RNA sequence: CGCGGGGUGGAGCAGCCUGGUAGCUCGUCGGGCUCAUAACCCGAAGGUCGUCGGUUCAAAUCCGGCCCCCGCAACCA
RNA sequence: GCGGGGUGGAGCAGCCUGGUAGCUCGUCGGGCUCAUAACCCGAAGGUCGUCGGUUCAAAUCCGGCCCCCGCAACCA
RNA sequence: GGCGACUUUCUGGUCUGUAACUGACGCUGAUGUGCGAAAGCGUGGGGAUCAAACAGGAUUAGAUACCCUGGUAGUCCACGCCGUAAACGAUGAGUGCUAAGUGUUAGGGGGCCCCUUAGUGCUGCAGCUAACGCAUUAAGCACUCCGCCUGGGGAGUACGACCGCAAGGUUGAAACUCAAAGGAAUUGACGGGGACCCGCACAAGCGGUGGAGCAUGUGGUUUAAUUCGAAGCAACGCGA
RNA sequence: GGUAAAAAUGGCAA
């Protein structure tokens, strides 16, 4: 949780607020599930996504 | 499939008012070359305005254009409000002032034009409710400003 | 007629089709809600970030009438317009103590809805 | 025969109560946009409020009369 | 035996309650397209089954006639 | 085939090192006999989610679809049945041999480095291949054994048999008909593929055409003849 | 993240 600062802008805790989103990949994980993948799809885009990174 | 934008011409000003504006209303006024008749019909309607106005005449012409000229446009790409160029903001306020002038009821163009341009200068031409349609549709689509 | 909480909770639920806003107090009963839909947003322009601003704004005002001066923000969903809502309610004059992301997550549960072939 | 309620753009629906301030929504019309269509956006029109009186600074608004409509009693010539 | 219906080329309103021919499709002329369809625009086309009656006036009301449809056709 | 929270119980296989022991006890494998995704079937239980069928809404020329709101079987459990998938590495199993480089998993050994065993990837010789490619994880070079193929369609159909509760599975023709079916690669063309660029292509503007009268060409129709030629752009004030 | 929606057809020869 994302605590404004003392002395700190709201669009300056807005700032963090988002960078501590990304790292949590909340957001990652929502597109994920929006949809249902059959198994072996899931399997091959885990595979080919860790290829490219 | 452009290759770049390509540089305006330019006026000189104009003899009777030695405004730069002056003389593209007349261009705007003028059909099929005659600017005889265009010079003639603005300087006729500059004259009607401050003798009914009792005021410079390009002093109300100025007030009447600041009016009609408007901040914000609609462009599809929805709609999406636009800042107009300060160059369009003119040629928008003249083209709009000589068409409401020319939908206008008066037998001879000059009374015309006249009319218009002191209804302008009062916020209340057929022009000014042009801009101010522009400007509702704009603020319509503000949330696609973006 | 008039409540008096100075410290509330303001949620946000952002979604790609709408933005709902809703003021509470910190044990979770509602002070004051908008919504893109509510002041008349409709299809596209109700996820607009603009829509989400305006629904924080009026949701924001109607809840300082009940004397809410700081709040702490909880965000949901996807959508565009969760960075506007939380600007509108510092706009609106709320002060935002903390921001937190409260968008639900399975640790692998319920299968998804089929996706769209169009 | 009593009692209760209502009559408001083409229609429905408020303000009536708690007098001054006929709104709202569709149906219209003209535009914009949409390849487009629809939707949406913008402008414009249509009820003087059931009617007629009284009272009042001012009444669709209140009080009265009157008419129409609806519901319920009355329903053992 | 008794009801109902017969309206542009098709299907379907208008009749009750006389004065008013509607809607969708089709047709026709134009447009779009390389062309066709789709789509868009403009337009034409029904003596209202047929003879009579009544009426100032009949798709409308009334009586025949022809056609069609439904129902009935029982007790021995 | 498959297997992804954790815990415990029961239980299978594999790899490394060592070299106690046994002493060729091995390999393959017709017929057999088991296991076998998903859907499906039977009996009983369960039912959150999702979701054939089905029902609305929408889209459309139509929309028995795609999209939207719902929704039953089913999806789940147990025990039976079914026995099929692009059940794929479209690559049977065993064994040995044949350049290297690099990553990673589980070990072993010796000084972070080197060596080594068994997997799992990428790159790449020789060799192979129609080509694409393969290349110690062979599609190279060899030996053993099994299964399978012999133009396309008809047809995985018919009939018979067997198996199954059923759905169907397994096995499996012919008449007739054709001169082709096919694999890979190449040059083009095309795409409601991509990138990058232009052109009054659009956008931004200005003035028109389509409506009127008339001139003219054309079609059609007419006529004794209305001479012949031009026909989307690129015929139609065109040959004239 | 996106995404605009709709978007049918066209004898065999040479
Ligand atoms: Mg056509
Ligand atoms: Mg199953
Ligand atoms: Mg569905
Ligand atoms: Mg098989
Ligand atoms: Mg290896
Ligand atoms: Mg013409
Ligand atoms: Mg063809």
């Amino acid at each position: 949780k994302t605590v404004v600062r003392k002395n700190e802008s709201l669009e300056d805790a807005l700032r963090r607020f988002k960078r501590s989103v990304s790292k949590s990949g909340t957001i990652q994980e929502v597109r994920k599930r929006e949809f249902y993948e059959k198994p072996s799809v899931k399997r091959k885009k885990k595979s080919e996504a860790a290829r490219k990174r | 499939p452009r290759k770049g934008s390509v540089p305006k011409r330019d006026v000189l000003p104009d003899p009777i008012h030695n405004s730069k504006l002056v003389t593209k209303l007349i261009n705007k006024i003028m059909l099929d070359g005659k600017r005889g008749t265009a010079q003639r019909i603005l300087y006729s309607a500059f004259d009607l305005v401050e003798q009914r106005s009792g005021r410079d005449a390009l002093e109300v012409f100025e007030e009447a254009i600041n009016n009609i000229m408007p901040v914000l446009e609609v462009k599809a790409r929805y709609q999406v409000p636009v800042e107009v160029r300060p160059e369009r903001r003119t040629t928008l306020g003249l083209r709009w002032l000589v068409n409401y002038a020319r939908l206008r009821g008066e037998k001879t163009m000059e009374d015309r034009l006249a009319n218009e341009i002191l209804d302008a200068a009062n916020n209340t031409g057929g022009a000014v409710k042009k801009r101010e349609d522009t400007h509702k549709m704009a603020e319509a689509n503000k949330a696609f400003a973006h | 007629v008039k409540k008096n909480i100075e410290n509330g909770v303001a949620h946000i639920r952002s979604t790609f089709n709408n933005t709902i806003v809703t003021i509470t107090d910190e044990f979770g009963n509602a002070l004051s809600w908008s919504s893109a839909g509510a002041l008349g947003f409709k299809g596209s322009k109700k996820s607009t970030p603009f829509a989400a601003q305006m629904a924080s704004e009026t949701a924001s005002k109607s809840a300082m009438e009940h004397g809410l001066k700081t709040v702490e923000v909880t965000v949901k969903g996807p959508g565009p317009g969760r960075e506007s809502a939380i600007r509108a309610l510092q706009s609106a004059g709320l002060e935002v103590t903390a921001i937190r992301d409260v968008t639900p997550v399975p640790h692998n549960g319920c299968r998804p809805p089929k996706r769209r072939r169009v």
